[PDB]
């Protein structure tokens, strides 16, 4: 039950019969039953920040008066 | 058993590891979440809301109120500056307080564009024209209107819409700009001058403040993260 | 076409209304409108009770007064409509109960004066105390003021007497009352009344904590905090003053755990 | 500096109680394990310790007639001295720690302590 | 969709413009804040943008372990009269400040925390005597089991908390533990209190701190040296270091600007200026 | 297509020529250099090419780890009034000469860095007592982070910066670094300065050193002895060595003739000489 | 995921029903979500020198004169 | 856990060891290469250009 | 001969492309020939009380009278 | 063998573990379990079992 | 099948009652 996920790879070495290229691969396997054990997986989400900058009831168009 | 050999970091503690860890509590009945409003996800997001700026941070100004408001006049026109600012967000005193400086605080690098927005909160008589500005850094900072004019810049007509915003555009030679007072990764120069003079009628108070906010926009990013200097413990 | 506008609004809920002519659109928090408790979310068992239009209407705190000299105030939530009608009433009957909330700061003045007012919806907004011998030392009825809320000063003076210390809070304004700086408030949802451009400041907040429901006499989820950010100024008179009014309006607030009713030391 | 002040002492006779008192000047953002001990001749003892609260921890000859308490807020200890015994003629004093539950004669200051006679018949 | 990882928008080439479209003129009455790109307020090229948010994920950012407390052993002479060597703490994060500030950025939080411990040791007076590698023993007691009375008694057996016996010398102790809040979600802060004060009831009966509550007991730990007295005197150091893996966060705070003053929000006459002189007009 | 390890081209047999073509013959002021093969000049035979470069790529070339600084600690008499015990340097690769030589081989360069770290101690003053194992703590300070004041402050709580807590007498530590670069590659020279000196200024207002800029700051790393002190004085070192993986290179250069001397191109007074004395007409 | 490559085989031992012979590989499993904490490929490319060599404009043809 | 058995070479820091190791500053945003003329990828190319020989190196 | 079950997650990573969501298993081997060696799996049973509760001859009903 | 680096946490004792151990005594022939009466499954069985309480704690 | 990681029983939602059901009354005496 492994689990194979691609790294973003930034420095490149001169390879692309091995390394640097054809994408690098990293595996993980959970060893313990509690999920609590697991490392950080680190594959996050982003979001629209909406709901802290533009939290008015009325959709804000940026071309437009604010007010109107 | 299997053969195995240790290699070099074998042991170590390194505190920016990411390794599973036998868990202390097993088959332990953890509480399900609920769906709590204002989930943040990135610190960026908070990077990207306004936040005022203490700009008047006068000797009597400084840790009072007073260090928000930055006070125009119905005087005649003059090419003398209203303010004055360095674009370094995490280092110059007037950026480094506000929510981006301080995220910003927490990393060495910075990079992206930012954007200063400017309410005027004087009475709906009086009337107005200002020019924001930013130079980018290499040649004397802008000291005159004449300067100013030069570089980028947004004339604001103070009018209905009570408030302008000024894009700092992302203009610099490395990809990254340190996160403290640096030369080679230095910003430039923000400032705010009178285009034409604020004009009231009679029975007005004739003189009013400005408040300034400070944000990122959605190119905005930061990098490698360190410990902040602005918390400590003694002892 | 037909002149709709951000400025213009109307609320109405239960049997009162509310409109005004000078808004700034409004601000619904965290982008949440207020909900009721969801079976998937729920927690006491008990069939709940909801008051609906019995308490979910608008209610009109005691108005303060605005001057030169004003470093702000603030106020809690249920707390400060713990007086209320049957809001009040459910509110000491039940040992849990959950509300969300339509506050409605207003204040007008005139073209010729100036100013402008942050009125900050904080959730969890714990304030400062006033000694420096003992932390987290005020009292149940200074922390709870109801309808007539506390205010903010110009400077921390730490309370001395150790025999019979105050006990209340002595929250500094530029610190927010709670030690950090005021000019990031504005990461709470919230809006500024500005005087040459409205008259009134409105912010729909969702009901916030750690739990589904809690209990209302002993926890205020939201604080709201209205400090002035640029100061009072009309026409060149020494001492204006124009006053500020808050109207606030629960909603889908529901209540479990009823027994005999509460009654709180106060004083 | 940080300065702890001792008060309540007095001379009592046997049989008798006390109840000593110990607040700091200032609030310590630090210590919240408090102290107390005692002296005769040329060697300190331990009488108790309390941290927070309600952990408290006594000696093997103060146990069952010493109670510590202390305020979970202020930082401040007190000490309840019952069905007093001649041998407990000493000089009390206070030590703030950081988190100490354990006792040992090694604090930085010393304040100035309590004196506590005890009178026989 | 949009992982941490991705590359950020692209800046799109925009020219002059001169019309009745406004994006530089807004109103910051209304609460929200202007959504700006360059090309609204300037002329821009075209730019592919390659930088990523990836290490300001609320993840990455508290990827760092850090210390909380410094607990501490002792011993004397012989006995002489004294038995009470082991050390227990409160857990609490709230007794440094680096940590604590980090956390406070937000109002709620959830997280799986590990548990990592550095354990140092020393020589205390010039001696020819040699101690032999010892053996320590970390004990979570819960809130509500026994807490240790003497060095030896019967709670060290440690039939149900789970204890950690860490050997001098090899790699530092570690432990996972769950989210174990009693809400669906850890109270940084919490306005209000524990107890109602009723007024048919005397004012201490109904007295309780501000800000205080059962969301944030979690009990103690318990450390001492297993060995056996040893002629030579051997004091010991456990550093804990927390960090909170699996996180999410709730309601954005401004950060602490004044130095902290106890578990609360309170703060200290002398302490309130974290802005220094700077003139108005001058870069 | 062509790999590292693959094998050089044959040479090819060749007999005796007569003819226009002149290989031979060439012009050096044009900035080629001639292209020339055994065959072009002598007759050659068929020769099935083995060889290969394989251990001349530029990864294989910077395969070794490389020595960098030597920190060290103190302890006194006791305290006296000495409690500055902890060691912060400056990181940069220039301090040696073996791989500073190695990197100026070539202009630019991108590459991940691995550090280890081999750390020894030892008693000073010949004494009975007897020292517990250590261990130690590596904090990388990048950039802006407050640096340490005293051996116990704040500091060294580290809720952000990465640190290695180093067991003394198991497997030296290592760790791996990105690029870190604010540019898209290190720049082993820079011809320049990261100030402009104007005219409307002073003259000191606008003065900074030939050839450095920010683009080689990277902040420092402070070592500490975590266990506390002893009243056997024990010094230790850490020796940093560093190995550039994944790496590129650009722009040739001519390899450092004379002895280095500062972070800079300086060169000292007296080691100008790098040639001996050898005649024109001597074997 | 683990990755296979082949060695570069130099000593042969007396074998080839195992070692020597049969092509002999070797095998890589990443461990790590960063792609700098992996080990160096080694597997690099190889290119013309003549951008350093012959940098000239007109292209050289050795068998001609260098000047015309 | 799995059975294991010490090899010799254990422990010991081989300079021109290849072996992968936990990187200090994980999620880092590293900034992205540009084509900056002139990459050398093996050392003998520099080998074939043609330097300058110092033939007379007699005392003055 | 690898075991893989699932884990039961309760506290989610800002994840669904890695942990969190994706159903997040564990992978378990045995390594000795002797079952008591094996560690717990911790994937256990529940029974109704009943045995204890309402070791009653004749079913009881609820809603009925118990004594009827 | 096998190139492997140590974790922090290796040789400690967590007394709330759970991993494999080796046996002291291989081979043995385990009796077989009987179906007696009354097996648990889960102490909240015995939770839900009716007892009595003891309401009158007066000094007598 | 019920393993004991699952869930609890759910509540139902229950309105009033009035009827001959009496699931309150009980006998002890039996052993249940
Ligand atoms: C020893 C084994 C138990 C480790 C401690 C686990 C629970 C501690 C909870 C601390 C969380 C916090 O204060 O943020
Ligand atoms: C301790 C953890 C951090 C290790 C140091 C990483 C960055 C140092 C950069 C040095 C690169 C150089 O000077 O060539």
């Amino acid at each position: 039950g492994a689990q194979v996920s691609s790294q973003k790879v930034g420095a490149h070495e001169n390879s692309n019969r091995a390394y640097g290229g054809s994408t690098i691969n990293y595996t993980t396997i959970n060893y313990y039953r509690d999920s609590a054990s697991n490392a950080a997986s680190k594959q996050d989400f982003s979001q629209d920040p909406s709901k802290f900058t533009e939290p008015i009831k009325d959709v804000l168009i940026k071309t437009a008066p604010m007010l109107n | 058993g299997l053969p195995v050999m240790n290699t070099p970091g074998s042991n170590q503690y390194l505190t920016a590891d990411n390794f599973q860890s036998p868990c202390a509590l097993p088959e332990f009945d953890v509480t399900p979440p609920i769906d709590i409003p204002g989930e943040v996800k990135n610190m960026m997001e908070l990077a990207e809301i306004d936040t005022m700026i203490p700009f008047d941070l006068s000797a009597t100004k400084k840790n009072t109120m007073e260090m928000y408001r930055v006070r125009l006049s119905d005087k005649p026109h003059t090419d003398d500056p209203i303010l004055c600012l360095s674009l370094s967000p995490a280092s110059d005193p007037r950026l480094s307080h506000t929510m981006l400086g301080e995220i910003l605080n927490y990393y060495t690098h910075w990079a992206g564009s930012l954007k200063f927005t400017f309410l005027f909160c004087g009475s709906m008589m009086a009337t107005g024209k200002l020019l924001v500005s930013y130079a980018p850094p290499g040649a004397d900072p802008p000291k005159k209107r004449k300067e100013a004019m030069l570089g980028t810049h947004v004339i604001w007509d103070i009018g209905l819409q009570s408030s302008c915003t000024m894009v700092v555009p992302w203009i610099s030679n490395t990809t990254y700009r340190q996160t403290i007072d640096d030369s080679f990764t230095e910003g430039g120069y923000i400032s705010v001058f009178y285009q034409t003079r604020i004009v009231v009628p009679l029975s007005t108070p004739r003189e009013m403040d400005i408040l300034g906010f400070v944000s990122a926009c959605n190119d905005f990013s930061v990098r490698l993260l360190r410990d902040t200097t602005h918390i400590e413990q003694k002892a | 076409a037909c002149g709709y506008s951000d400025r213009v609004l109307q609320l109405t809920l239960g049997n009162s209304t509310i409109t005004t002519q000078e808004a700034a659109n409004s601000v619904v928090a965290y982008g949440r409108w207020p909900e009721y408790l969801r079976d998937s979310e729920a927690n006491p068992v008990d069939q709940p009770t909801e008051p609906d239009v019995a308490a979910c209407r608008f209610y009109t705190l005691d108005t303060v007064s605005w001057t030169k000299e004003s470093r702000g105030w603030w106020w809690k939530l249920p707390d400060a409509l713990r007086d209320m009608g049957l809001f009040g009433q459910n509110m000491y009957y039940h040992y849990l109960g959950r509300s969300g909330y339509t506050v409605h700061v207003q204040c007008n003045a005139s073209k010729f004066h100036q100013g402008a007012l942050g009125v900050f919806a904080v959730p969890e907004m714990c304030l400062a105390g006033d000694s420096n011998t003992t932390t987290m030392h005020t009292s149940y009825q200074n922390a709870n003021p109801g309808e007539k809320g506390g205010t903010f000063t110009g400077t921390f003076t730490p309370d001395n007497n150790q025999t019979s210390p105050a006990r209340r809070f002595c929250p500094v304004d530029y610190l927010l009352g709670n030690g950090t700086l005021l000019g990031n408030a504005f990461v709470f949802p919230h809006q500024i009344i500005n005087l040459r451009t409205n008259n009134c400041a409105t912010l729909v907040l969702p009901y916030v904590n750690s739990l589904s429901i809690d209990s209302m006499v002993k926890h205020n989820n939201w604080g709201i905090a209205i400090l002035p950010l640029a100061p009072l100024n009309f026409a060149s008179e020494s001492s204006p003053e124009i006053p500020i009014t808050l109207t606030i309006a629960p909603m889908c607030c529901e209540f479990n755990g009823l027994r005999n009713i509460t009654l709180p030391r106060l004083q | 500096q940080v300065q702890l002040q001792e008060s309540g002492g007095g001379s009592v006779q046997a049989g008798g109680s006390l109840r000593l008192s110990c607040a700091a000047s200032e609030y310590i953002p630090s210590a919240n394990c408090m102290r107390w001990f005692r002296q005769a001749p040329k060697e300190r003892e331990w009488v108790a310790s309390v941290l927070r609260g309600g952990y408290t921890w006594h000696a093997d000859s103060v146990k069952g007639r010493f109670t510590i308490s202390g305020d979970n807020a202020k930082t401040a200890a007190y000490l309840q001295m019952n069905s007093l015994k001649p041998e407990d003629t000493a000089i009390y004093y206070c030590a703030y720690s950081n988190t100490c539950p354990g006792a040992s004669a090694d604090f930085r200051s010393w304040g100035q302590g309590t004196q506590v006679t005890v009178s026989s018949h | 969709a949009a992982t941490s990882r991705d590359a950020l928008p692209n800046t799109e080439a925009s020219g002059p413009t001169h019309s009745k479209e406004i994006p530089a003129l807004t109103a910051v009455e209304t609460g929200a804040t202007n959504p700006l790109v360059p090309s609204d307020t300037v002329q821009t090229r075209h730019v592919v943008q390659h930088r990523s948010r990836s290490e300001s994920s609320i993840e990455s950012f508290f990827a760092r372990g850090a210390c909380v407390t410094i607990m501490t052993v002792d011993n004397p002479a012989s006995t002489t009269n004294k038995d009470k060597l082991f050390a227990v703490w409160k857990i609490t994060y709230k007794d440094t400040v680096q940590l604590r500030r980090k956390l406070e950025f937000f109002t709620y939080s959830r997280f799986d925390m590990e548990l990592t411990f550095v354990v140092t040791a020393n020589f205390t007076e010039t001696n020819n005597g040699h101690a032999l590698n010892q053996v320590y023993q970390i004990m979570y007691v819960p809130p509500g089991a026994p807490v240790p009375e003497k060095w030896d008694d019967y709670t060290w057996q440690t039939s149900s908390n789970p204890s950690i016996f860490y050997t001098y010398g090899t790699a530092p102790a570690r432990i996972s533990v769950p989210y174990v809040g009693i809400s669906n979600a850890y109270s940084h802060f919490y306005d209000g209190f524990s107890k109602v004060p009723l007024k048919d009831q005397s004012a201490a009966l109904g007295d309780s701190l501000y800000g205080a509550a059962s969301l944030n007991d979690f009990g103690i730990l318990a450390v001492r040296v297993v060995n056996d007295h040893n002629p030579t005197k051997v004091t010991s150091k456990i550093r804990v270091y927390l960090k909170p893996k699996h996180i999410r966060v709730w309601c954005p705070r401004p950060p602490r600007a004044v130095a902290y003053y106890g578990p609360g929000v309170d703060y200290k006459d002398g302490t309130l200026t974290p802005l220094s002189t700077k003139d108005l007009t001058t870069y």
